[PDB]
RNA sequence: CGGUCCGGCCGGGAACUCAAAGGAGACUGCCAGUGAUAAACUGGAGGAAGGUGGGGAUGACGUCAAGUCAUCAUGGCCCUUACGACCAGGGCUACACACGUGCUACAAUGGCGCAUACAAAGAGAAGCGACCUCGCGAGAGCAAGCGGACCUCAUAAAGUGCGUCGUAGUCCGGAUUGGAGUCUGCAACUCGACUCCAUGAAGUCGGAAUCGCUAGUAAUCGUGGAUCAGAAUGCCACGGUG
């Protein structure tokens, strides 16, 4: 349960769905669980919490959660206030990498008319 | 070409003695602005901006009989047209083609 | 007696020489009854001199510069084949049933006035 | 209309000896490359070991025999007239279309390294039970719509 | 020791250039009997046939620049002046060098 | 051929490449066919190559109210206390609607860390910039040698062979995302380049219609040259495999 997201899977083990859950893969947690010094052992039907939070900082590189949904989304703390024209572009369905506007667009403002 | 482009070369040399001689020595002291933070000699760092068209900036060779950027051998200053007008003249030294 | 050969491919030239009587099979200074015995080409220059068979009663030399393994290999056989061709009459008809009697040149010809990359035609129209 | 041949030299197998078998590298090699084909030629054998192989002191030249490109249709005329009949594949061509057809099939199965998805689908194709057939299937159709030709 | 400096756009004229001043230091004691050819090069030069819109279609023009320096051992009271005076041939430059 | 730090190295040599150039070979000659047995063509033998040997470089008559007031010339007409040159702002990426041409992955014939083999074209004095240290790196300190075949740019990558993951929308693949470094410049607001990361949507060769090439051709992976205050995978060349 938990230390990559906000998920209790019900009945199973404590490292089940820590994975596909936003910023982490499929196989890094299974293939780090050798250099953290875990077990799969003392299967229980109920949450446990505090015991595997070493765990947090090998599945993922810097940051979960968090954290990672906001600070991927840093920028509009310093864009989004007065006449900002990439602050205006981003509260409107418009890049701001450099991107131009008009072309290749339809995935971020929506299908062709 | 231009006899405006062409007087602004002019002009350009007899400014690259003026602005752009004898003080690269000061511009490498004056550019810092992290060493110390303080500022003592703004009137000498707004200097280093008062050349803003005799600098290595605009400043193209172009081709010498049009003053156009295209099309051009800096090696003789012809154009890539020109050259066979000289060419079939003699007048580009030994450049040929066959009678070799 | 002493025979002799010429070979070239694609900037790799080769010098051949074979002559009668027990001897080596030599390469650049390096025999190759431990030398090259790995490498991806040993074999692609060996199958002419099975028409007379090495080192009991043969010596042969073989000297190189220029181009990979693959090249090598293509000079290394036309100077062999120059070389035994001059051996023996009987053997001159033997390369001739395997085609070994023509020099490969195959030059990258000239760009003719336009036609962007050599000579590679660009997009069609409206149509 | 003017060419008349022509064949070309082509460079026979080193250690078989055969053209046929130099014949199959220049159908299964990639980006003109050719170096990783002359590697999957004959290490393919030692696989092909424990199944259907035919002719091991062949090789290849008995087991492409067992693949049956036969007929080609459409971009013809007969009689001055457009006609759909099917027409016999030369000889020299029957085969170098076989080879096409076995590596088209076998680096498209899902499973292991090529030495090993064509000593199947050579073993398959020895009781006619290979991949990659339903492609062609509608021109063996379009064949068999005809048997009086002309 | 001193060097002489003669630079051509084509492979006879430097060889006739080689041919004066050897006519010409025989001409003045002895100096210069044959001296070495030095490594060549070539400049390839592109021309347009139509004045617009066309830049694919070009025609080729070259130069094959030659390079010689003589090379002398002890100079003479006529090297210094009368092989100087000497006003050899039209298209090759010549320079006295060190 | 002589000596051998056992090496084209050194003696010494013009053999073989080779650099700058000049010749020879091929005559349908020879066999056998084709055909007003003519004119003119086609197989075979030999040869490195043969039937204008091939490929360039050579642009008749011309086609059409041919293109261009934007290379340039210049009438008619206009602006001339300017629509002129000069400055500082901007516009040809504002986004309500949108498109050629061209390229990359779709694998294990891979992705990754090592071992390992072979280049041409060229290019450089307010130039290329080394040796050696520092900077995760872009770069910086610094200034030999060479006027450019005993100096500088510059260890080309695809390819060859181990180890390792594995058919998992993929341990392959690429849009996002957030900041800091390096170089230059009025200026890095904004559509600078070079440099180091984390997140990983899409993608199983793609509907209709449709392009290139007869052989060192088509295909395919890298490296130079030119533009350049700072800015490419484009433009033009060249090599490896084929």
């Amino acid at each position: 349960a938990r230390i990559a997201g906000i998920n209790i899977p019900d009945h199973k083990h404590a490292v089940i769905a820590l994975t596909s859950i936003y910023g982490v893969g499929k196989t890094r947690s299974k293939a780090i669980l050798a250099a953290a010094g875990i077990a799969e052992d003392v299967k229980i039907s109920e949450l446990s919490e505090g015991q595997i939070d070493t765990l947090r900082d090998e599945v993922a590189k810097f940051v979960v959660e968090g954290d990672l949904r906001r600070e991927i989304s840093m920028s509009i703390k310093r864009l989004m206030d007065l006449g900002c024209y990439r602050g205006l572009r981003h509260r409107r369905g418009l890049p701001v990498r450099g991107q131009r506007t008009k072309t290749n667009a339809r995935t971020r403002k929506g299908p062709r008319k | 070409a231009k006899q405006s482009m062409k007087a602004r070369e002019v002009k350009r040399v007899a400014l690259a003695d003026k602005y752009f001689a004898k003080r690269a020595e000061l511009k490498a002291i004056i550019s810092d602005v992290n060493a110390s933070d303080e500022d003592r000699w703004n009137a000498v760092l707004k200097l280093q901006t008062l050349p803003r068209d005799s600098s290595p900036s605009r400043q193209r060779n172009r081709c010498r009989q049009t003053g156009r950027p295209h099309g051009f051998l800096r090696k003789f200053g012809l154009s890539r047209i020109k050259v066979r007008e000289a060419a079939m003249r003699g007048e580009i030294p030994g450049l040929k083609k066959a009678s070799w | 007696n002493q025979y002799y050969g010429t070979g070239r491919r694609k900037s790799s030239a080769a010098r051949v020489f074979i002559k009668p009587g027990n001897g080596k099979i030599v390469i650049n200074q390096r025999s190759l009854e431990q030398y090259f015995g790995r490498e991806t080409a040993r074999m692609v220059v060996r199958q002419p001199l099975e028409l007379v068979d090495m080192v009991e009663k043969l010596d042969l030399y073989i000297t190189v510069k220029g181009g990979g393994i693959s090249g090598q290999a293509g000079a290394i056989r036309h100077g062999i084949t120059r070389a035994l061709m001059e051996y023996d009459e009987s053997l001159r008809s033997e390369l001739r049933k395997a085609g070994f009697v023509t020099r490969d040149a195959r030059q990258v010809e000239r760009k003719k006035v336009g036609l962007r990359k050599a000579r590679r035609r660009p997009q069609f129209s409206k149509r | 209309r003017r060419r008349v041949i022509g064949q070309r030299k082509i460079l026979p197998d080193p250690k078989f000896g055969s053209e046929l078998l130099a014949k199959f590298v220049n159908i299964l090699m990639v980006d003109g490359k050719k170096s990783t084909a002359e590697s999957i030629v004959y290490s393919a054998l030692e696989t092909l070991a424990q199944r259907s192989g035919k002719s091991e002191l062949e090789a290849f030249e008995v087991a492409l025999e067992n693949v049956r490109p036969t007929v080609e249709v459409k971009s013809r005329r007969v009689g001055g007239s457009t006609y759909q009949v099917p027409v016999e594949v030369r000889p020299v061509r029957r085969n170098a279309l076989a080879m096409r057809w076995i590596v088209e099939a076998a680096r498209k199965r899902g499973d292991k390294s090529m030495a090993l998805r064509l000593a199947n689908e050579l073993s398959d194709a020895a009781e006619n039970k290979g991949t990659a057939v339903k492609k062609r299937e509608d021109v063996h159709r379009m064949a068999e719509a005809n048997k009086a030709f002309a | 020791r001193i060097r002489i400096r003669l630079k051509a756009f084509d492979h006879r004229l430097i060889d006739q250039a080689t041919a004066e001043i050897v006519e010409t230091a025989k001409r003045t004691g002895a100096q210069v009997r044959g001296p070495i050819p030095l490594p060549t090069r070539k400049e390839r030069f592109t021309v347009l046939i139509s004045p617009h819109v066309n830049k694919d279609a070009r025609d080729q023009y070259e130069i094959r620049t030659h390079l010689r320096l003589v090379d002398i051992v002890e100079p003479t009271e006529k090297t210094v002046d009368a092989l100087m005076r000497l006003d050899l041939a039209a298209g090759v430059d010549v320079q006295i060098s060190l």
